[PDB]
């Protein structure tokens, strides 16, 4: 339930980025070099629980 | 041949034939190369989209 404001995230949840994802200090977030579709399309995924 | 290219749609070997020209001509014979140099336009194709 984290209410955020859109136009950051590199603040205001600061570390729950993208970029975070990179770690990527809050640098890029960019476009465009390559460019190049992938839609693998499947996981492998679970389901709940495990207790 | 003649090839006069009007409506260009893969089928190499005319092409092919032109590198050879070219290939032939020392202006190509690394052709190949130019391919690679190609490869890489295209990449490089590949690699402005925005533009």
């Amino acid at each position: 339930g984290f209410n955020l404001k859109v136009k950051d995230l590199n603040g205001s949840a600061r570390g729950l980025t993208q970029a975070f994802a990179i770690g990527e200090l809050k640098n890029q977030l960019s476009v465009g070099a390559l460019q190049l579709p992938l839609q693998f399309t499947r996981t492998f995924s679970a389901s709940m629980t495990s207790e | 041949l003649l090839w006069e290219v009007g409506k260009g749609n893969i089928d190499p070997v005319m092409y092919a034939r032109l590198f050879f020209q070219y290939a032939q001509a020392g202006g190509a014979l690394s052709v190949d190369e130019l391919v690679n140099q190609f490869t890489e336009y295209h990449q490089s194709t590949a690699c402005n989209p925005e533009i």
